[PDB]
RNA sequence: GUGGGAGAGGGUGGUGGAAUUCCCGGAGUAGCGGUGAAAUGCGCAGAUACCGGGAGGAACGCCGAUGGCGAAGGCAGCCACCUGGUCCACCCGUGACGCUGAGGCGCGAAAGCGUGGGGAGCAAACCGGAUUAGAUACCCGGGUAGUCCACGCCCUAAACG
RNA sequence: CCGAGGGUAGGGCCCGUGACUGGGGCGAAGUCGUAACAAGGUAGCUGUACCGGAAGGUGCGGCUGGA
RNA sequence: CGCGGGGUGGAGCAGCCUGGUAGCUCGUCGGGCUCAUAACCCGAAGGUCGUCGGUUCAAAUCCGGCCCCCGCAACCA
RNA sequence: GUGGUUCGUGGAGCCAUGGGGGAAUCUGGGCGGACCACCGCCUAAGGCUAAGUACUCCGGGUGACCGAUAGCGCACCAGUA
RNA sequence: CGAGCUAGCCCUGGCCAGGGUGAAGCUGGGGUGAGACCCAGUGGAGGCCCGAACCGGUGGGGGAUGCAAACCCCUCGGAUG
RNA sequence: CGAAUGCCGGCAUGAGUAACGAUAAAGAGGGUGAGAAUCCCUCUCGCCGUAAGCCCAAGGGUUCCUACGCAAUGGUCGUCAGCGUAGGGUUAGGCGGGACCUAAGGUGAAGCCGAAAGGCGUAGCCGAAGGGCAGCCGGUUAAUAUUCCGGCCCUUCCCGCAGGUGCGAUGGGGGGACGCUCUAGGCUAGGGGGACCGGAGCCAUGGACGAGCCCGGCCAGAAGCGCAGGGUGGGAGGUAGGCAAAUCCGCCUCCCAACAAGCUCUGCGUGGUGGGGAAGCCCGUACGGGUGACAACCCCCCGAAGCCAGGGAGCCAAGAAAAGCCUCUAAGCACAACCUGCGGGAACCCGUACCGCAAACCGACACAGGUGGGCGGGUGCAAGAGCACUCAGGCGCGCGGGAGAACCCUCGCCAAGGAACUCUGCAAGUUGGCCCCGUAACUUCGGGAGAAGGGGUGCUCCCUGGGGUGAUGAGCCCCGGGGAGCCGCAGUGAACAGGCUCUGGCGACUGUUUACCAAAAACACAGCUCUCUGCGAACUCGUAAGAGGAGGUAUAGGGAGCGACGCUUGCCCGGUGCCGGAAGGUCAAGGGGAGGGGUGCAAGCCCCGAACCGAAGCCCCGGUGAACGGCGGCCGUAACUAUAACGGUCCUAAGGUAGCGAAAUUCCUUGUCGGGUAAGUUCCGACCUGCACGAAAAGCGUAACGACCGGAGCGCUGUCUCGGCGAGGGACCCGGUGAAAUUGAACUGGCCGUGAAGAUGCGGCCUACCCGUGGCAGGACGAAAAGACCCCGUGGAGCUUUACUGCAGC
RNA sequence: UCGAUGUCGGCUCGUCGCAUCCUGGGGCUGAAGAAGGUCCCAAGGGUUGGGCUGUUCGCCCAUUAAAGCGGCACGCGAGCU
């Protein structure tokens, strides 16, 4: 039947998105910590135009 | 009046329906005085604090005049009579000479072609509107206000009505809808009559469905849900509550009363 | 036809005071209530009795009658509107247009019923108190529907002269 | 084609029968109480309404076939 | 089988738990009123207290053994 | 009414303090574990101050530390696949 | 950290073949004092009917290291709310 | 280190075993090649065809095209590919999105709140498949095209000249601007026919040179007309409203029209012109190109759900916003500015490849699964997106070859019987569309109803009534009627297409739910009652602000229970709850100091502490049951027995009423009578001795309705007696690829014993050459899951309450 | 035996014991004969279809020569239900 990923580059950047992630404390941390540990991608890489 | 119907359809027999007669050939609303953007919606900010709402018939806001003293002295034609679908009573749209449109809730009697106004002059006539010290003791009289210049708040409901009963000095005592004996400032108005349209209290609603045309989704019982998510819940085949009847949060509904004691509106109230 | 007569005939609208129950204020105490007698009941938390104010519902005292009105059921404070039957005088108009009347049809007390409004008094059911062998009764104290209004039903009667 | 009659399907009235059941009539001396006829010891009768072992009681209106 | 409750004049109930004292309503018997019966009035009678044991000076009453009676439990499989 | 101190309401001070009350300028004030007298000690309601102390992303040195299943998760284009 | 599954609501758009049934209402006819009302015709109502898409998921069989961590065949519910 | 269902790594066992992923299907010829069932081409066959075809959106991100290539990826092969390597390929003022607008929501100056983080938030900003905005048809590449070329046609911008006008706002007013169902008129899309026109071509096999077969007979298109249609009255005075000002709008009054006459604005024809243009035939593809060709390019009929569109009518549940747009004025400006022409110049940023019901997206996979909008031809069946075949177009599902066992799956049929099967007619069958006769109880008058039960259905010929389009006609297309006759076993001849009834339980009804074992009698539902709430409402979320409630106001909103409707819902307020009690009793902090203590020489300073004053709550006084609940026991009596209307008596707060009652409630229990049966632990009707019904945790009924649950009969049947045969997919054998759970090691028989009491393994005896393949499931206390039951642990959670102790709240 | 020995019934398949239901022998019989009663010998084979119940068992119904009783993990779920 139907799955639970259904893509969307929309909701994808609007939600786990770097913007997104700067405008909240707790998301800010979630930077830094990415930032601290290394990850070459801090947030997921939505994409296109 | 209460349109009936045959029963060719379960249901579509114990219906029944208002009877828009009283509806003088106007149906679409007048934009400019209304219609307002209305922004329906059963929760506040994030959560649900009113529950079963939702859902129901798309709605335009009619911006009615609840305040007459904006025209004192200026006398109006009443226009059209009209539907209204945020309220029980119908309202009646109206031409002032001034050149001003503006709706009033619309008085049980008060006919399109009628002329009405407001101010401590106006004459004690259904549609006129008068501070409460001007009007004569004893008649009906709706669309009261609690407060001068507040706004009126009182029987506005479909067809209902308030009596005055006396006077005692800077305030007059009322007879409110609910049998609450109030004592109103002489400087709140008050346009004289009753509500109209009182066959309202009649209609069956009929079906399931006619209740979610109005935004009101099913409401479940404490009795069906568990002890989870409510006083009466479980545990087997049904059961009698168990203890004094309560809500959801789990204070006594059957009985128990509410007002603040301490509030200071108590002292110009002396019923029930 | 013409000109008059009495009437609680009928419908809507409006209104008057008396009484009642209830609330508030007052002053006032040690009992009121009820009965054949009592008790139940009510009452120092302050009754009953009396004054003052307010609320509300119903029913209209004397007039009033062994009276009037109506086809019956029935109809009673008072004001108006809308309206029905009927009596008289005049003998002027039509000119036999009449009597009854299966059916249909309407009207039809009280009780009851439907939806809604109203609720003071009273009052089936009901609860208590006495009476009683026993009382599901006649007496008493509480009391619900109902009694009241609107529309719709009901159609019965010792609807009896 | 018509057609006696037969077959299948469903109806209309009628009669018989049916555990059980509702009142009813009749049946010399059984139980319970007082409803009625004398003001029947609560005038009765009454249409209706509820209640009660039973007569019956009670509200409401009514009638004289009562004061 | 197990838990606890109960056997009292003819009927239905008290009386114990703080042992010495059996009480109430009805019914039954005798007498009255009535023509007579009921009602009502006046008096009177009737109880090995389920039984076999002992506990104490003394048991309806305290304690164990059985005879019926009533109610409650008989769950997980 | 509470927190701090070893102090859990204990004879419960001292130090901070939300609430109510509400002084004084040396013959003034707080303290020395309820209190009071004595004897003393210090001078609240403003602020600044290196140093000796902590840490080790980073540089260097040494190891009765590992030696590729160990040693960092990674000796290797690993915070990767 | 999650409402890209799911639950509910808010905003803005889309979809529902074809056939049944025939409500009110109008029109006319009868009918009365005027009514009620009875007829036709018209009309096109409805959590109305048969039934695709579409939404389900009733019974049975299959499948059970599957085609599939919910599937397949037959059958069946709804389908202008 | 041998153990930890240990950790990691490797290799074994099962096994050449199961499998190789839809029963839509394959045969051959020729190529290419180291190597062909698997690649290329041709012929024949099969499958889809409201898709298995094509157009979009999403998501994916090079998978597109072309060259060379098969190591690996492909469930086999591979010369092939979505695979490897290389290079190439995606063109825009007009399609989409941004230099336009607003929706919910997001953000947020101001303001408010919060220990901090942060929460709120009218202005504005942000936010889109919604509003607005200018491209149609053809030609080209191996791959792009509403993009490039071609032909016609638009749009803003800036600068000019020519001419008009009070010009001018982020501001006023207009409009934009709206539901649902049903719809008319006229068009277009698309489609059927043509004796007419255009075409290579063809007489086959008995007949046909025929008004024969086969093929095709359009597409875009400015202005102007034309046919449809959508919008809109023109004046002139008065003005105190549209938070300034308006000449605008609005309202009041006097005119002239009420018409669309007139102005607009779309659509559809037509239009200068511009394109396109089959079958066949010839070739060479991996494909497309020539010719057919000066191709014709005409006439009917069907006809939308699409266009005219802001059309109409009906209804109730009463149906976004803002810009652009027109108008209005203000500040300013009127040598500006703006409008209409006409020239010339400027017109930026991003997407375009390819897959797109899928081998390219979501499911670890080249997965029988999920996936949103458009088109979706023909015929036939009553209609249709249904069904059967077929256009176009795409496919034969990336293992094959044989065999013809049992057994399984899917499918077909059957003598006689037909439910004897079984927990149950579970399953399968019969039934089946439409037309016409014809239909009971009951009923809330609609329904029950497709009730039941019947008959008709094909084709040919004759006669004959109505429409539509054309003219009042032929034709083409629709509905009909009557009458003769024909062929089969059979005419909705294949495909799609209810078995019927009788009677109980429950629920009134449509609905809803345990995604992934329960779809129900459960939830919901209209409706009935209680109750809270006077509005800064109650209530809910929040520390607050804040919001929701509600831009509501008692005809309304919250909570509770019952659950259409019919007829009804009885008694008890003792206990608990809630409601009413300006008495009294109790009642903390606080007031108060009687009186007492500690130090002081002391004045003083520090404590204890009784009177009495002291809230709510509790107590007590009252009511309240559609509030929490409760609604008895034992003895006796009627003139046959019986039985008890009656009576006695004990304790209640009162002491179950009506109605129903062997029940979804009945233990004893197949209670006992009656009915159905040859027979009835079920079923239906009764009786009542109701373990243990009973009135809104409703009672008793109820027409209609249900994939709900029980009984019965008819029909039909492979359910059964009782099987049998046939079919295809596997199973079997051959070739290719090649798993798995399990596994202390194994050289693993039977019996009677024995053993921790169920032995291949120990004892005795019996049997028994070694190793396989198709099968069966009796055993290895077989596999699987550190039993889900039970107990244990002073283990853990969810739930409850007059358990304790706190807390929010009041 | 709880690091699992799946459990009632039925179905399919059976096998065994005899303390035998039938049939076959036999002794006594209060056994005339026919039919029986009873014990003894003896399992070789046979041991029906139904209605009710989940049922084991019963109870019936129509027959029968008879309508036997038990074990095999209340035989048999890696065989079904
Ligand atoms: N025929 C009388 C009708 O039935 C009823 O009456 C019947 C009964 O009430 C009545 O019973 C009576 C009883 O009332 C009275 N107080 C005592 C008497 N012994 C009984 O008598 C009855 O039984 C006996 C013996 O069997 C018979 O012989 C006698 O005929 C019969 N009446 O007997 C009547 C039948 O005979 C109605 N009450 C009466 O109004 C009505 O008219
Ligand atoms: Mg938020
Ligand atoms: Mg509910
Ligand atoms: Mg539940
Ligand atoms: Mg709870
Ligand atoms: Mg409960
Ligand atoms: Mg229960
Ligand atoms: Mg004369
Ligand atoms: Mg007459
Ligand atoms: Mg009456
Ligand atoms: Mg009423
Ligand atoms: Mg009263
Ligand atoms: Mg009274
Ligand atoms: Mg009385
Ligand atoms: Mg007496
Ligand atoms: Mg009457
Ligand atoms: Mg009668
Ligand atoms: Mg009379
Ligand atoms: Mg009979
Ligand atoms: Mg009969
Ligand atoms: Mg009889
Ligand atoms: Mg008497
Ligand atoms: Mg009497
Ligand atoms: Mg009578
Ligand atoms: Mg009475
Ligand atoms: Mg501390
Ligand atoms: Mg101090
Ligand atoms: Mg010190
Ligand atoms: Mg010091
Ligand atoms: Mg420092
Ligand atoms: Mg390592
Ligand atoms: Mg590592
Ligand atoms: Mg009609
Ligand atoms: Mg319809
Ligand atoms: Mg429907
Ligand atoms: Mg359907
Ligand atoms: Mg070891
Ligand atoms: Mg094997
Ligand atoms: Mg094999
Ligand atoms: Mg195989
Ligand atoms: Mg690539
Ligand atoms: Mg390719
Ligand atoms: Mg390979
Ligand atoms: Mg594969
Ligand atoms: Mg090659
Ligand atoms: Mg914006
Ligand atoms: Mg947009
Ligand atoms: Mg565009
Ligand atoms: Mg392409
Ligand atoms: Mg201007
Ligand atoms: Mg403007
Ligand atoms: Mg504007
Ligand atoms: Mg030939
Ligand atoms: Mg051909
Ligand atoms: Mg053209
Ligand atoms: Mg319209
Ligand atoms: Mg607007
Ligand atoms: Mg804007
Ligand atoms: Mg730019
Ligand atoms: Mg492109
Ligand atoms: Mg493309
Ligand atoms: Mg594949
Ligand atoms: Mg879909
Ligand atoms: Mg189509
Ligand atoms: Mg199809
Ligand atoms: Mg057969
Ligand atoms: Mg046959
Ligand atoms: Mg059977
Ligand atoms: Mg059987
Ligand atoms: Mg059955
Ligand atoms: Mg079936
Ligand atoms: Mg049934
Ligand atoms: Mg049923
Ligand atoms: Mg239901
Ligand atoms: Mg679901
Ligand atoms: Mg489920
Ligand atoms: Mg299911
Ligand atoms: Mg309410
Ligand atoms: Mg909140
Ligand atoms: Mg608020
Ligand atoms: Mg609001
Ligand atoms: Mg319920
Ligand atoms: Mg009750
Ligand atoms: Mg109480
Ligand atoms: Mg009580
Ligand atoms: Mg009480
Ligand atoms: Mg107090
Ligand atoms: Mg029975
Ligand atoms: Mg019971
Ligand atoms: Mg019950
Ligand atoms: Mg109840
Ligand atoms: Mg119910
Ligand atoms: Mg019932
Ligand atoms: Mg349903
Ligand atoms: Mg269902
Ligand atoms: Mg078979
Ligand atoms: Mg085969
Ligand atoms: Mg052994
Ligand atoms: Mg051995
Ligand atoms: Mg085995
Ligand atoms: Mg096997
Ligand atoms: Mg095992
Ligand atoms: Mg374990
Ligand atoms: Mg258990
Ligand atoms: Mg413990
Ligand atoms: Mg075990
Ligand atoms: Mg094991
Ligand atoms: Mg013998
Ligand atoms: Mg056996
Ligand atoms: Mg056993
Ligand atoms: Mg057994
Ligand atoms: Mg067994
Ligand atoms: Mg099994």
């Amino acid at each position: 039947m139907k799955r639970t990923w259904q893509p969307n580059r929309r909701k994808r950047a609007k939600t786990h998105g770097f913007r997104a992630r700067m405008r909240t404390p707790g998301g800010r941390k979630v930077l830094k910590r990415r930032r601290q540990k290394g990850r070459w991608r801090l947030t997921p890489a939505v994409r296109k135009r | 009046a209460v349109k009936k119907f045959k029963p060719y359809t379960p249901s579509r027999r114990f219906m029944t329906v208002a009877d828009f007669s009283e509806i003088t050939k106007t149906e679409p609303e007048k934009s400019l005085v209304k219609p307002l953007k209305k922004t329906g919606g059963r929760n506040n900010q994030g959560r649900i604090t009113v529950r079963f709402r939702g859902g129901g018939h798309k709605r335009l806001y009619r911006i009615i005049d609840f305040k007459r003293w904006d025209k004192v002295g200026i006398p109006a034609k009443v226009a059209a009579i009209e539907y209204d679908p945020n309220r029980s009573a119908r309202i009646a749209l109206l031409h002032y000479v001034d050149g001003e449109k503006r709706y009033i809730i619309a008085p049980d009697g008060l006919q399109v072609g009628q002329q009405v106004v407001a101010g401590p002059d106006a004459p004690i006539q259904v549609g006129n509107a008068l501070p409460l010290r001007f009007i004569p003791v004893g008649t009906v009289v709706h669309a009261v206000e609690l407060e001068p210049k507040k706004g009126a708040k009182l029987a506005r409901a479909a067809g209902t009505s308030a009596q005055i009963q006396g006077r005692e000095g800077d305030y007059v005592i009322l007879r409110l809808p609910s049998g609450e004996l109030r004592k109103v400032h002489g400087e709140c108005y008050a346009t004289v009559g009753a509500v109209g349209n009182a066959d309202h209290k009649n209609i069956v609603l009929g079906k399931a469905g006619r209740s979610r045309w109005l935004g009101r989704r099913p409401h479940v019982r404490g009795a069906a849900m568990n002890p989870v998510d409510h006083p009466h819940g479980g545990g087997e085949g049904r059961a009698p509550r168990g203890r004094p009847p309560a809500s959801p949060w789990g204070w006594q509904t059957k009985g128990l009363k509410t007002r603040k004691r301490r509030k200071p509106s108590s002292r110009f109230i002396i019923a029930r």
